[PDB]
RNA sequence: CUUGGCCGUUAAAUGCGGUCUUGCAUGAAUGAUGUAACGAUACAACAGCUGUCUCUAUGAUUGACUCAGUGAAAUUGGAAUAACUGUGCAGAUACAGUUUACCUCUAGUUAGACGAGAAGACCCUAUGCAGCUUUACUGUUACUAAUUAUUGAAUACGAUU
RNA sequence: GACAUGAGUAACAAAAAAGAGUUUAAGGUACCUAAAAGGUAUCUUAGAGUCUCGCCUAAAGCUUAUGGCUACGUCAAGUAACGGCCUCUAAGUUUAUAAUCUGAAGAUUAUGACGAUGAGAAAACUUUGGUACCAACAUUUAAAAGUGAAAAUUGUGCAGGAAGGAUAAACCGUACCUAGAAUCUGAAACAAGUAAGCUAGUAGAGAAUACGAAGGCGUGAAUGAGAUAACAAUCAUAAAGGAACUCGGCAAACUAACUACCGUAACUUAGGGAUAAGGAGAGCUCAUUAGUCUCGAACGAGUAAAAAGGAAGAAGCAUGGAAUAUUGUUGUACGACUGUUUAAUUAAAACAAAGCACUUUGCAAAAAGACGAUAAGUCUAAGUAUUGAGUGUGAUUUCUGCCCGAUGCCGGCUGGUUAACGAAUUUUC
RNA sequence: UCUUACUAUAGUCAGGACUAUAAAGGUCCGAACGGGUUAUCGUUGCAAAGAUAUCCGAAGAACUAUGGUAAGCGAGUGAA
RNA sequence: AUGUAUUAAGGAGAGUAUAACUUAAUUUAUGUUUAUGAUAGAGGUUAUCAACAUAUGAACUCUUAGAGAAAUUACUUAAUAAACGAAGUGAAUUGAAAUAUCUUAUUAACUUCAGGAAAAGAAAUCAAACGAGAUUCUAUGAUUAGUGUGAACGAAAAUAGAGCAGCCUAUUAAAAUAAGUAAAAUGGCUUUAAAGCUGUUUGAAUAUUGUGGGGAACCUUCCUCAAAGGCUAAAUAUAAUACAUGAGUUACAGAGAAAAGUACCGUGAGGGAAAGCUUUGAAAUAGUAGUUUU
């Protein structure tokens, strides 16, 4: 069983709780079973990954500069 | 401690005998010796049925329109008791 | 069986100190004496072992008849193999028929007034010392429990049977206590002819504080030492008693004369009530 | 001054002393919880 | 009273130790008195030892100081905020008179700003409090005594007469 | 509530400590080049790593707890190599039942239930009471030796040392942090505080002291680089003198540990004082060797064996070589003594104490004492006058004198007084 | 959940020395541990009780852990 | 804030189409009117382009079987907050310029029991020589009578209004008309000394053919009522919800809460925030510019 992080009701507002927790099962196959291989990333167009990856940066950076005004310093 | 310890404490926090189960169910009683015998008569099964030729998937064309049933003059109309038994005596009256 | 839980400490089902001066001993366990005592035939002596909760020494002595085993408080001399017996519970058809009649009280003596042995006040002859005197026609040793301590009986209600032979005739017979107190207990009342053992028990000195907390006895502080507020003896610039007459920390006159026996509670029994020393020096 | 009474301080404690099973058992526990209640408290107990 | 008299200790003794007594106001389980042992108790002396001192000096590290980075606090009526003598709610940067001083900072320093802080400290006041004491006033209890009721009798003796 | 002043000041100093290379990602500049790009160098932000140096080291290391505003892919029938849940019970708890007590609330006793800080079969495959017991202390025991546990054996001392039950694999925990370097408590990234096991080696009696193998660290710029004034802190050394300082030898210095070494006073409760005091010795090389051990062949040889060993010898200013253990003696007061106390200004002469003494307690239903809006009832105590409680004194030697008037307590008169009660009386309308 | 006392279940005390004991001592020297004698520093402190040195106890009236009980008309606990 | 109407057990945890609420978290049907409503198309996720009325599937865990460290275990078609009501118990601050009686005060608070309300209630009541005719709520009567040294406390008759209901054959099932009772002494409560309540010890009578209670010490006559047995709606109290009104508030106001009993503080009981919008931009304060002085 897998815990979850305590958090608020709202985000940043609410009274304090902790979601229900998660349960993961391994099972001991008698016949063996393999996994695909993940695609390389020039072969996820499929997915309309370019565009994903585009919006990925923006929000992994908004992220960062969002850390940076909470150690209450900013980007020159 | 000052905030931690005001949240609902849980299995993962503590170990001097706290237990406190998921709701999984008794399968069994406990022994004396601290082991555990199974109930098979507690225990539960899954009926799932051949799905070999099985034609219906869980969508329907949309060429087909989404149609309400109508049943003038009875409020009761799809829970009607006499629909029910009127109809069988028509299709299957044996069983 | 064991002798644990707050009671050790002084504290009463409530939780709070009733006993003063208690807690911190020896774990110790209370041994199972056998005051009664009737169970009639021998029994025999098979060890005098040391007792913590009591002064004197008890003894673990075996039912000849069917093996039991019991405890009993010892007395002076009693030594392991000693036969004793008990004739609460009435006389062996043997030793009234030896006599041939009902009872004769010079051959009864000669044959059951041994240390030990346990018989009616009625039985033992005037003059004899015992040491589990009891109150009541079936009760239980009470009095001259203590060690090196016994009890001398006085009188007996009886009269004489024109042959020279007296006979009871009364319901009681009169006993000499430790304390000098000649009182009135019931004919049939149990009696245990010796002494108690440990003799010397009072000549015992602990030497130092640390054996006084091993038998669960804690520091005593005095009225003097406190503040005007925990005592009527406290408060006042150095030494000083304040010009107030002893008494307990809930104004029981402490000194003086004063008893504490209820006024109502009467004492029925008493024939000639104890000697007061009156507060005069005795050595 | 403050002293760090809350050093070493086990949760077996608080939820004997402070729980809410300590509470719906006894006759003053029931007015805590009833107070608390009519004041909208979320955290009843512990 | 008093640094009591004498003796010993110091070159020098209001101390310390011994001793004598008239002890303002020692004293026998609010114990009296004398030793062994014990003491981070208190006092005094000796030997040794030393920068404790005569009398300080040099050396070391970290701060102090400068540059770069980050960035407080108590405090503050407002200030263009010198010296003297005088004056005055009686101790003047601020009034009177005279004198002196180009403008502005840095490191030191703490004489003053009756410096700051703490209603800290003392005394007094209130028909303000608290705790404690007692032969304060007024009360309640433990406890003691008598007695109706629960509860009916017999005999003896003594006392009033 | 906002914004000033102090002030761009203090502070970022646990006496561990840093130095020089290298490299990844994203982004900012300069040049190359103007086909965009790319390349070279540099800077910023977030990291990683190599060589050297140092600090901690019975920790500032590793493995785990209590705990957690650190983060959620942490995986078990059981043993070796695991806890919980579950069974049993302790101290206790109980709006459970019955009885009892009680202004209500409630309390008591019994039984039941619950309650670990304890007890729970088997496994490298598994499912009666010394004929005793498993508190402390000591001893012995898995046969090559030694050491550390486990369990057991034997014995000692008094302070006399639990309870109960038995005897084909569910559910829950498993991540990280352990306080000198990012996580627990201290308001916090605090020089404080917190449980268990392990915790290289040399050297030692040792967990002392010194070094430190591995590991970790030498903080999130919560800092870094210079300079080395006064002054402060923490240290080091010192001519001659040696308490002349000062309320006072405050602080500092001297001394110090070790040996089966020598020697040791007054006084004493005969135990002590005493490790008194005061002296001697110490490392390195070596002659020498009864046994043990090794080697060769009784004997011979050997310290590339442990030890023993002497008035032997060498070198230096010095061989308790560095570090670790802070003087000795004497006269008094007070308190016998070991202990205890105002957490966080008084550790003491105060408290306690063994001892001593006095008062109280006869247990026949309540021993007294204490507790109980107030009782039943509980502790005392499964005790009995050598018991329990209260009061003062405070080991021991030598002693503890006079006064019962006052005060308190105790005992006592068919006494005096004497409320209620009440013989005999009396009044308003 | 601090702290005082009691209670139940548990745990800890290197090494050495003296004494009648192999083990019988509120014995001795001294770590861990527990105390807090003296001095300095600190005092808007690292710390609303800390640091360094020095000193005391260290088989006991010892220390420590997890639970439990007793406190607010009357006073719980108190080597006071 | 008040008024009016309706109603008479409240919260939490976790989860989910983030207007949609319970693992079915946007169920399935009926009737009517649909722009002269109500108050001749497109659109099933590019959805819910329809309101009213009447039915209907589902609706988890805890509070809440027993246990336990609430949301767990183990079982099972186990289940009810606060405020208001009545009785019992019952203070102190305070005032009297101190302070004891007194006042504060038949108060606060606590305990028990009970319902949507409860309690009370159809005269052993008041009046005064005339008469009224149960209870409850509001006003006057009334800073009155009166008590008390004082300080202060403080009725009733009656009147007005809100409601109006009487009965025992109680519109829900009750009496053979009430004896250890009325009453007395004594100890208290209440209070004006009466009446009423009460522990202890005692202890009556039988109807207007004048028996019993009361009419404020008490006796007497007269008047009035008929205890020791009972039932009864409405006006009233509290809470929730909806609506109406406003010389009520408009963000340090209103409420503690315009996202709140949340965040946060405390071991705990408990304490308890800040925070609106797209408009306007005052002072203080800071760095500069112009003129001017130094
Ligand atoms: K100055
Ligand atoms: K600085
Ligand atoms: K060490
Ligand atoms: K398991
Ligand atoms: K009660
Ligand atoms: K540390
Ligand atoms: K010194
Ligand atoms: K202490
Ligand atoms: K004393
Ligand atoms: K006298
Ligand atoms: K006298
Ligand atoms: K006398
Ligand atoms: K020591
Ligand atoms: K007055
Ligand atoms: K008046
Ligand atoms: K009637
Ligand atoms: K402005
Ligand atoms: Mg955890
Ligand atoms: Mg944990
Ligand atoms: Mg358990
Ligand atoms: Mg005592
Ligand atoms: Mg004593
Ligand atoms: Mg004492
Ligand atoms: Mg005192
Ligand atoms: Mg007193
Ligand atoms: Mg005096
Ligand atoms: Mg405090
Ligand atoms: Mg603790
Ligand atoms: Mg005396
Ligand atoms: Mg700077
Ligand atoms: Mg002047
Ligand atoms: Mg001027
Ligand atoms: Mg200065
Ligand atoms: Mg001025
Ligand atoms: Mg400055
Ligand atoms: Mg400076
Ligand atoms: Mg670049
Ligand atoms: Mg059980
Ligand atoms: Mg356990
Ligand atoms: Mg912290
Ligand atoms: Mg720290
Ligand atoms: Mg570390
Ligand atoms: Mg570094
Ligand atoms: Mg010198
Ligand atoms: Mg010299
Ligand atoms: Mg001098
Ligand atoms: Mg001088
Ligand atoms: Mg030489
Ligand atoms: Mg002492
Ligand atoms: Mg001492
Ligand atoms: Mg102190
Ligand atoms: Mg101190
Ligand atoms: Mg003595
Ligand atoms: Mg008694
Ligand atoms: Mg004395
Ligand atoms: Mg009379
Ligand atoms: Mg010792
Ligand atoms: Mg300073
Ligand atoms: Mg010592
Ligand atoms: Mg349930
Ligand atoms: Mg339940
Ligand atoms: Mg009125
Ligand atoms: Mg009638
Ligand atoms: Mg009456
Ligand atoms: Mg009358
Ligand atoms: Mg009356
Ligand atoms: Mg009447
Ligand atoms: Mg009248
Ligand atoms: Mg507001
Ligand atoms: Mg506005």
């Amino acid at each position: 069983v897998n815990q979850r992080m305590h958090e608020q009701r709202h985000g940043d507002v609410g009274n304090w709780r902790r979601p229900k927790s998660q349960k993961m099962m391994i099972a001991e196959l008698a016949k063996p079973f393999v996994w695909p291989k993940p695609p390389a990333e020039d072969a996820r167009e499929a997915f309309d990954y370019a565009m994903w990856k585009k919006q990925k940066t923006a929000q992994e950076q908004d992220t960062k500069f969002q850390g940076i005004r909470a150690q209450g310093e900013v980007v020159p | 401690g000052l905030k931690y310890r005001k949240l609902r404490l849980t299995t993962k926090d503590v170990n001097k005998g706290f237990y406190k189960g998921n709701r999984t169910g008794s399968m069994g009683t406990h022994t004396s010796y601290g082991t555990y015998k199974i109930d098979y008569t507690k225990v539960r099964t899954y009926v799932c049925p051949d799905l070999t030729g099985f034609k219906l998937t869980p969508f329907v064309s949309k060429t087909i329109r989404p149609v309400h049933d109508q049943f003038p003059g009875d409020k009761l109309g799809p829970k009607n008791p006499a629909t029910y038994l009127a109809r069988w005596k028509s299709e299957n009256g044996l069983d | 069986f064991p002798k644990k839980g707050q009671s050790k400490g002084g504290r009463n089902h409530s939780g709070r100190v009733t006993v003063r001066h208690r807690g911190g001993g020896h774990k110790r366990r209370i041994r199972m004496v056998d005051f009664e005592r009737w169970i009639p035939g021998p029994h025999t002596v098979l060890r005098i072992e040391y007792d913590p909760g009591r002064s004197a020494h008890i003894a673990l002595v075996k039912e000849e008849a069917t093996g039991r085993k019991s405890y009993i408080v010892a007395a002076d001399g009693m030594r392991a193999g000693d036969v004793v017996q008990s004739y609460r519970s009435g006389l062996p058809q043997d030793l009234l028929d030896s006599m041939g009649g009902v009872v004769d009280p010079g051959i009864l003596a000669a044959r059951t007034c041994w240390r030990g042995n346990c018989l009616p006040v009625s039985m033992i002859p005037v003059g004899t010392q015992i040491y589990c005197v009891g109150s009541r026609p079936d009760g239980k040793a009470v009095f001259c429990r203590s060690a090196g301590t016994y009890a001398t009986i006085i009188s007996k209600e009886e009269e004489t049977r024109e042959d020279g032979t007296k006979v009871m005739t009364g319901k009681f017979v009169n006993v000499r206590l430790q304390s000098g107190e000649i009182r009135r207990v019931s004919k049939d009342a149990c009696a245990t002819v010796g002494i108690a053992s440990n003799i010397m028990h009072h000549y015992r000195q602990l030497g130092k504080a640390g054996r006084s907390r091993w038998l669960n006895i804690r520091p005593t502080v005095r009225g003097l030492a406190m503040n005007a507020n925990d005592h009527p003896h406290g408060g006042g610039r150095g030494k000083s008693k304040g010009n107030r007459h002893p008494v307990s920390p809930w104004g029981t006159p402490a000194k003086g004369g004063y008893k504490t026996r209820r006024k109502s509670n009467v004492n029925k029994w008493v024939v000639t009530p104890r000697v007061r020393n009156m507060g005069v020096r005795r050595n | 001054g403050p002293r760090p009474t809350m050093s070493g301080a086990t949760r077996l404690v608080q939820k004997r002393r402070h729980g809410f099973l300590s509470r719906v058992k006894t006759k003053n526990g029931q007015k805590t919880l009833k107070r608390r209640l009519a004041k909208g408290r979320l955290r009843l107990s512990a």
